[PDB]
RNA sequence: GGUGCAUUAGCUAGUUGGUAGGGUAAUGGCCUACCAAGGCAACGAUGCAUAGCCGACCUGAGAGGGUGAUCGGCCACACUGG
RNA sequence: CGGUAUCUAACCAGAAAGCCACGGCUAACUACGUGCCAGCAGCCGCGGUAAUACGUAGGUGGCAAGCGUUGUCCGGAUUUAUUGGGCGUAAAGCGCGCGCAGGCGGUCUUUUAAGUCUGAUGUGAAAGCCCCCGGCUUAACCGGGGAGGGUCAUUGGAAACUG
């Protein structure tokens, strides 16, 4: 229903407010790439693709830090359905002063924002996690 | 000057002895008027604030508008915004030839620059809110010369600062190179001046 | 040599005689919010002699007045 | 040490059959500058006894603030009740900007270059609980690495 | 409310009305109309003299006037200072400035700029009230 | 088509411009392309000029002034644009 | 591309297009005769009210808000109308 | 312009300081007079016999050849909230439904470059803001160079996303 994305993002929000293990959801290629986006800066642990005969499931763990802290502890979503939002190469921004990451989908695929900065290359921002 | 009243009653009402050495402070520490031997009252951020620009203005001997603007250029520098003003304050050709034993405060530095009995490269100046450089000289154009006033404010002038160098034999002195906050007064907080005038 | 503007269009109305009119459709930021909103002006197109049929896209060109309101000529039809 | 900085006292009363009783509530910011912070309330007939309660009270519940050369480490919100309070980091000489309250904890706990914007009530208690609430969620780059697993120079 | 709703009818602001609108307006009588001009000061003719008495708690009685302006305006102003030299047709300059005491009168009249005169016997803001150095 | 000096500065401090405009314009008005500057207070006078803009302006057809024209002379347009003429 | 009103909903007929002609430095209902009934409009036509336009000025963290003093560029007017 | 700027000598502390404010907001208090009168006032409000708020005197604070008052605009005002607010009880969900236009739209592949991102060419006058250099004894002021500013036209690129 209009934004699987944002739904993507809940989801992960809502699991780790109730401080959840494992989630699982429907699959596709911007969900994929979100997820191996977020496996490499470390921000979740691990993620798998489990393939049924609709469209294939991605699962994956959340991430927890020792005594039981959060790793991830905030996602917003930036580009909509009713106002689409889209970046120059000098105009991305720095989520949390550098400490966190964007995603945005540039003309060479999806990247975060110190590789669309490296290359300046533009294109349009997803969503902020930090 | 810009004022001529007394000097003991801003510094006593000020709370710190400048243009001096505790010399105004001897007796009767409290504010004038007939209130301050009586007692005190509380003080808010506002009075600080305001403490600590009466310090500087009372201190350097310039007027209000003035001071404002010097604030307003030194923004413009590159570095720590209170640290440039003081220094640029610490730029001006009467604290230069007060600091450099000619004088001995502040209001004889600016009536001995007004009737132009110094010279910088040899140039007659009459404005003592001149700013000087790397380099720059002094003199005193054998105007005073042999006069009583200038010879009593070397005998009874202190020492010389690191970032000044002068020799009285020609009565020259130089700035050697930029002075730091290191080197300055010290008795003022110059973290809230910046945030008085942030209001 | 120079170059002259391009406009491809939907035609609306062709009753007239040997000329048509061609609305052209494009899209713009907003003043404030910046989203996208439909924008459709109305052109007049020459035709050489009542080629075009209503709701055919046709591609027009710009020429000098040949009416009172009239800038336009027909370049091609791409299709119905 | 401890220094300690008073922000508000209140006159409160209490309807009975003889007339009113009324009594003090005092509000004191505690700190150090080397980071450390916090803030209590006091109650008592007279208004002495009432900072003496209130400094006891903070200084029970103490906290810390990152203040990584000398300046907020990222921009924060606190959300504590109707109060609302943004902090974001200053260049160094800027100074402190902040409302009462917030310039009291912000002094005490060491801070020297801090920007801040109340976007609520007024009331200093709910102010510097959501001061308090915004210095929570503040970050350190060490501690970010450690959780993700990597280095600062990675990370930044 | 959604960015749609926004771009079908955006948003607008609250239209402010002023506090004093005889200084906002002239007078041509070749069009025998009127225009809207602002002014610091206007100047004006009595018509009568008295004193009233204010609302609760207060009772101590206070000095006003009657004016037509330039434009021929209904003016109820207030008179400062300790005694006047005020009565019927007299020209006045009428300033801006409302008292919350009486709830009509909503201008000063400014003490020293016209037949109107100044206050004897004043040593403390003496630029107010129109007495000269003594 | 003239290549004309502009006066701006202040008061009894006048700084001026070589610019090339139109004889039907105002002096400190609309203009076409500035080229120089001069400066008269000075007793060694300094004329900055491009020398090769110049020259295109002569040859397409402007005429300067009798102090742009030595102007011109002192800085060896005038000859090399006689030197262009004859070659 | 830069204004308020829908408690201002229809406006227009040389208007809309064509065939010939006249006129101008030049295209053009700019003008004439003939032929058909068109054209614009809730993406605000028509009407009422205010207003010279811009580079720019004041304020503001910024986005924005207010204004068009001096100077520079364009436009209109010269007691009213032809 | 004009004996003008400027310069040279002799005399002179002599010929040159005022305005507003002082209960809180907001820096700075004592006495006398008056007694809900005279009056002050942007607000909280002061004045009924012990007035730091009315008038004066002394004192103090701010600014300075200026200081106060008024009128207009912006800020504070997140008080039209895109940045940056809301609708159970404080103002705020139409009484409900069917539905044209409009807004938005599940998954994968190929293709197009309208949106999107980027390189080059031309242009966005001068003066103005800004940066670096200078010239006036400093400053204001003036001069040189540079930078900024467009959903701008021509054209070459990429195809993740919307179409
Ligand atoms: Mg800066
Ligand atoms: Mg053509
Ligand atoms: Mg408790
Ligand atoms: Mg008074
Ligand atoms: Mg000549
Ligand atoms: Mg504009
Ligand atoms: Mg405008
Ligand atoms: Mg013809
Ligand atoms: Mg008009
Ligand atoms: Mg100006
Ligand atoms: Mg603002
Ligand atoms: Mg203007
Ligand atoms: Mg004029
Ligand atoms: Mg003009
Ligand atoms: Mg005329
Ligand atoms: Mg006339
Ligand atoms: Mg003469
Ligand atoms: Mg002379
Ligand atoms: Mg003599
Ligand atoms: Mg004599
Ligand atoms: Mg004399
Ligand atoms: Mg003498
Ligand atoms: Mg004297
Ligand atoms: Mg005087
Ligand atoms: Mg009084
Ligand atoms: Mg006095
Ligand atoms: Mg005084
Ligand atoms: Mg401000
Ligand atoms: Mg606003
Ligand atoms: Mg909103
Ligand atoms: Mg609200
Ligand atoms: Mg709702
Ligand atoms: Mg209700
Ligand atoms: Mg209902
Ligand atoms: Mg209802
Ligand atoms: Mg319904
Ligand atoms: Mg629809
Ligand atoms: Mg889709
Ligand atoms: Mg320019
Ligand atoms: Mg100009
Ligand atoms: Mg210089
Ligand atoms: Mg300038
Ligand atoms: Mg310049
Ligand atoms: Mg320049
Ligand atoms: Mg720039
Ligand atoms: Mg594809």
């Amino acid at each position: 229903m209009t934004d699987p994305i944002a739904d993507f993002l809940t989801r992960i929000r809502n699991a780790n407010m109730v401080k959840h293990d494992k989630l699982e959801l429907p699959a596709s290629k911007i969900k994929k790439e979100i997820a191996e986006i977020l496996k490499r800066e470390g921000f979740i642990r691990d993620v798998e693709y489990i393939e049924d005969d609709n469209a294939g499931t991605i699962r994956v763990f959340l991430k927890y830090g020792a005594t039981g802290e959060r790793v991830i502890t905030g996602l917003k979503r930036i580009s909509k359905p009713g106002l689409r939002v889209y970046a120059k190469s000098t105009e991305v921004p720095k989520v949390l002063n550098g400490l966190g990451i964007a995603i945005v989908s540039t003309s060479q695929g999806v990247l975060t924002d110190k590789e669309a900065r490296a290359k300046q290359v533009g294109g349009e921002v997803l969503a902020y996690v930090w | 000057a810009r004022y001529t009243g007394p000097s003991w009653k801003v510094s006593r009402r000020l709370g710190i002895s400048l243009s001096g050495t505790g010399k105004e402070l001897e007796r009767r520490p409290y504010a004038p008027g007939q209130h301050g031997p009586t007692q005190r009252k509380k003080i808010s951020e506002y009075g600080l604030q305001q403490a600590e620009k009466q310090k500087l203005r009372h201190m350097y001997g310039l007027t209000e508008r003035q001071f404002k603007n010097t604030f307003n250029k030194a923004g413009k520098l590159q570095g720590k915004h209170g640290e440039n003003f003081m220094i640029l304050l610490e730029q001006r050709l009467d604290n230069i030839v007060y600091r450099l034993g000619l004088a001995r405060t502040r209001r004889a530095a600016r009536q001995l620059v007004n009737h132009g009995h110094i010279t910088v490269d040899g140039k007659r100046v009459d404005i003592p809110s001149y700013q000087v450089s790397v380099g720059q000289v002094i003199s005193v154009r054998e105007k005073s010369a042999k006069n009583s006033a200038i010879a009593e404010s070397l005998e009874v002038s202190s020492f010389v600062p690191e970032y000044v160098t002068f020799d009285a034999e020609t009565l020259t002195g130089s700035l050697n190179r930029l002075p730091e906050r290191s080197e300055l007064a010290a008795e003022i907080n110059e973290a809230f001046i910046v945030e008085f005038y942030s209001r | 040599r120079n170059q002259r503007k391009v406009y491809t269009g939907r035609v609306v109305s062709d009753k007239m005689d040997k000329t048509i009119t061609v609305v052209v459709e494009t899209y713009k930021k907003h003043g404030l919010y910046g989203k996208r909103v439909k924008y459709s002006k109305k052109f007049k197109a020459h035709d050489e002699n009542n080629i075009a049929k209503t709701g055919d896209v046709v591609r027009i060109s710009e020429t000098r007045p040949l009416s009172a309101t009239k800038h336009f000529r027909l370049l091609e039809v791409v299709e119905e | 040490d401890l220094e300690e900085r008073v922000v508000t006292i209140n006159r409160v009363a209490k309807v009975v059959k003889g007339g009113r009783r009324f009594r003090f509530t005092a509000l004191v910011v505690v700190g150090d500058k080397n980071g450390h912070v916090g803030f209590g309330t006091g109650k008592a007939q007279e208004v002495p006894d009432a900072i003496r309660k209130a400094v006891e009270d903070a200084k029970k519940n103490m906290v810390f603030v990152p203040t990584v050369d000398t300046t907020i480490p990222h921009t924060v919100v606190g959300h504590f009740g109707g109060g609302e309070i943004l902090l974001k980091p200053a260049s160094a000489g800027s100074g402190v900007t902040a409302g009462g309250p917030v310039r009291a904890v912000l002094e005490l706990a060491g801070v020297a270059d801090v920007s801040s914007k109340s976007l609520g009530s007024n009331t200093p208690i709910n102010m510097v609980r959501a001061t308090i609430d915004g210095i929570k969620q503040l970050k350190n780059a060490e501690d970010v690495a450690k959780l993700r697993g990597k280095t600062v120079e990675e990370l930044l | 409310p959604t960015i749609n709703q926004l771009v079908r009818k955006p948003r607008q602001s609250k239209i402010k009305k002023s506090t004093s609108p005889a200084l906002n307006k002239g007078l041509n009588s070749f069009k025998r109309e009127l225009t809207d001009v602002n002014s610091p000061q206007k100047r004006g003719v009595c018509t009568r003299v008295g004193t009233m008495t204010p609302k609760k708690p207060n009772s101590a009685l206070r000095k006003y006037a009657r004016v037509r302006l330039s434009n021929g305006i209904e003016v109820t102003a207030y008179i400062p200072g300790i005694g006047h030299n005020l009565q019927e047709h007299s020209v006045v300059l009428i300033r801006g400035g409302r008292v919350k005491d009486l709830p009509g009168v909503r201008y000063h009249i400014v003490r020293g700029a016209l037949d109107t005169a100044g206050v004897e016997n004043r040593g403390q803001s003496r630029s107010k009230y129109g007495t000269k150095k003594p | 088509v003239k290549i004309r000096l502009k006066r701006m500065g202040s008061k009894k401090k006048p700084f001026y411009r070589i610019v090339v405009a139109d004889s039907r314009f105002p002096r400190d008005g609309r203009s076409i392309e500035t080229i120089g500057t001069y400066n008269p207070l000075l007793d060694p006078v300094e004329v900055k000029i491009d020398e090769e803009a110049t020259l295109k302006w002569m040859h397409n057809g402007a005429k300067p002034s009798d102090t742009v024209r030595n102007l011109l002379s002192r800085e060896g347009i005038m000859e090399k644009f006689h030197n262009q003429k004859l070659g």
